[PDB]
């Protein structure tokens, strides 16, 4: 036991010492290898090294065009700018390699070994993504009528195109989901993004904004099409008033930047092409900054509106979180809601929330209308003028 | 022969090589350009068909032009190829456009038709009239004298 | 004409390529100093026959 607790003390002095042996065996540090699966891909990788397939330089092909001197050459432009004529290694062939598509070529020999992925480009907007994300269902009120509308247009293509075949009616498109902050328009987009069960990627648009004009739009046009192409993408695009605002110059300024990104978006949801059956899904902060192509039927056919929650709403969104916490049960949750005031979705919760945590403070299995109480007479003075909705609700 | 002669030029011909652009096509004679005079009055200038070449690294490289693909098809705009381990012209290439331009080139609609696209009669005429038959029905067109 | 490539072509090797060049300022007129339009400034010669 005495023995024991030495060793606690003493095996981080032990590792240390240890750490350019542990660094060479293990990973990290001196001489990087995992053992693990770098030995198993080690005799493939002997083909790389012998070849100048290292380097294999970031490149896109502008055109294919075959020259003679050594007859299979590429004609690519870099991703830095600038082209270099290049040749064909022996390891694909020319049909390989297409013009717009992205390919690899060295730098100490210019020659393709294989292509490279094509639009795979942005990294940033990747940061942001969590792929069915949800802080639990509870939260949301559970089923509400908002919930329900919702579904219908969004979950039911992506889970059977077989059924709207059938029936013979034209896939949906676009559903505009709007209100000041807090109504919830990213909390029940989760919801039922992780109901459908088709593959899930919500992307700031703040991040699609990036450099100067014109990078950000790449951005944007590259990660559509990409989910476009995959068969059952459901896509939310989360806030944007970052590529959504509104469209004018006065010539002392200039929306530009956002405009050319906004317009990007607006251009490939539907496309000049009939559409799809992947769905988009738009969060915009502001109905007032819209303009109409993005608004046509096809490429939003129903409006929806989850600004400042319903009237039965209100109460789900207590009783449903309500249940979920150890909570006193001869309150009337819908009491609670119902004095809360114009309340946005965000704001009903507030009452909830610190409702529970006074009973939390206690360490009790229940909660006590006391915690209620204060709660409650504290949310309605103010919260409800300090909420997002009275400023924003009387411009939109 | 011809291969052993090139062989110089045939080890710097190989990978890798750059690109380039003609900013200039001189047409002169297709071997020894000029003497001039001094002590030796002899070449200094034994320019061919050459072309002054100028890099997209931003450095502007002199070569005398290959006999096989001369000067004179070269101008500006035209891609060239060039050596990187000595500049020399790797080939001739014809101008091209951007990865971005590829994108925009065709990928075709499908047909709505006519009777089916439903009601705006008056502009089914105005939009046809228009667009599609100047360049299918062009001969009407041509007949009746406008632009 | 392959043959003419290579006799062109070997001008320029003994060069390994020449250099565009403009006379940055004349000096003297046997050693110019001259700009490169690749990049630096070099004090060069002329040829006795020039």
């Amino acid at each position: 036991q005495s023995t024991y607790s030495r060793q606690i003390k003493q095996v981080e002095d032990d590792i240390q010492q240890l750490l350019k042996k542990i660094n060479e065996l293990t990973g990290i540090k001196e001489s990087d290898t995992g053992l693990a699966p770098p030995a198993l891909w080690d005799l493939a990788a002997d083909k790389q090294t012998l070849q100048s397939e290292q380097p294999l330089q970031v490149a896109r092909c502008t055109k294919i065009i075959n020259a003679d001197s050594e007859d299979p050459k590429y004609i690519i432009n870099v991703k830095q700018f600038a082209k270099f004529v290049v040749d064909l290694s022996d390891q694909v062939a020319p049909t390989d390699i297409e013009e717009g598509m992205r390919v690899g070529v060295d730098r100490n020999k210019y020659q393709i070994h294989i292509p490279l992925p094509p639009k795979i480009d942005p990294t940033v907007t990747m940061m942001q993504v969590e792929e069915k994300p949800d802080v639990t269902y509870s939260d949301v009120g559970g089923c509400k009528e908002q919930i329900e509308k919702l579904r219908e247009v969004v979950e039911t293509p992506l889970l059977h195109p077989e059924r709207f075949v059938n029936l013979g009616i034209e896939p949906p498109k676009g559903v505009l989901l709007f209100g000041p902050p807090g109504t919830g328009k990213t909390l029940c987009a989760r919801a039922v993004a992780n109901r459908t069960d088709a593959c899930f990627i919500p992307v700031i648009g703040s991040e699609l904004v990036q450099k100067y004009v014109g990078e950000g739009a790449r951005m944007v046009r590259e990660l559509f099409e990409m989910a476009r192409t995959k068969k059952a993408c459901l896509i939310f695009f989360d806030e944007i008033d970052a590529i959504g605002g509104a469209r004018f110059d006065d010539g002392a300024g200039g929306d530009n930047e956002v405009q050319r990104t906004m317009l990007e978006l607006i251009n490939q949801l539907d496309g000049f092409d009939p559409r799809g059956n992947i769905k988009v899904l738009m969060a915009t902060n502001r109905p007032d900054t819209l303009d109409p192509a993005l608004m046509r039927p096809g490429r939003l056919d129903r409006k929806i509106e989850f600004s400042l929650p319903d009237l039965e709403g209100r109460t789900h969104i207590f009783k449903i979180h309500a249940r979920s916490m150890s909570v006193e049960r001869d309150i009337r949750f819908e009491l609670l809601a119902r004095l809360c005031p114009n309340s946005t979705g965000a704001e009903i919760r507030s009452v909830c929330t610190e409702a529970g945590m006074f009973a939390i403070r206690a360490r009790r299995k229940i909660a006590t209308e006391k915690d209620f109480l204060e709660a409650v007479n504290k949310v309605i003075k103010s919260y409800a003028k300090f909420s997002a909705t009275p400023r924003y609700m009387t411009y939109n | 022969k011809i291969k052993e002669n090139s062989e110089k030029i045939k080890v710097n011909k190989t990978l890798p090589y750059l690109v380039s652009n003609v900013i200039e096509l001189l047409d002169v004679d297709p071997n020894d350009q000029e003497e001039d005079g001094a002590n030796i009055d002899l070449d200094s200038q034994r320019k061919g068909k050459c072309a002054v070449i100028k890099t997209s690294t931003r450095q502007t490289y002199f070569l005398p032009v290959i006999g096989l693909v001369d000067a004179e098809k070269l101008k500006p705009g035209d891609l060239v190829g060039v050596n990187k381990d000595s500049y020399l012209i790797l080939e001739t290439l014809p101008t091209e456009y951007d990865s971005r331009v590829k994108a925009m080139e065709v990928d075709e609609r499908p047909t709505e038709q006519y009777s089916d696209i439903g009601g705006l009669d008056k502009q089914i005429q105005e939009l046809v009239e228009a667009i599609v038959l100047p360049m299918n029905h062009k001969e009407k067109f041509e007949n009746l004298g406008i632009q | 004409k392959q043959y003419e490539k290579s006799e062109n072509d070997l001008k320029a090797l003994q060069s390994v390529g020449q250099i565009v060049g403009e006379v940055l300022k004349q000096l003297t007129e046997e050693k110019f100093i001259v700009k490169a339009t690749n990049g630096p400034r070099y004090v060069v010669g002329c040829r006795r026959q020039l």
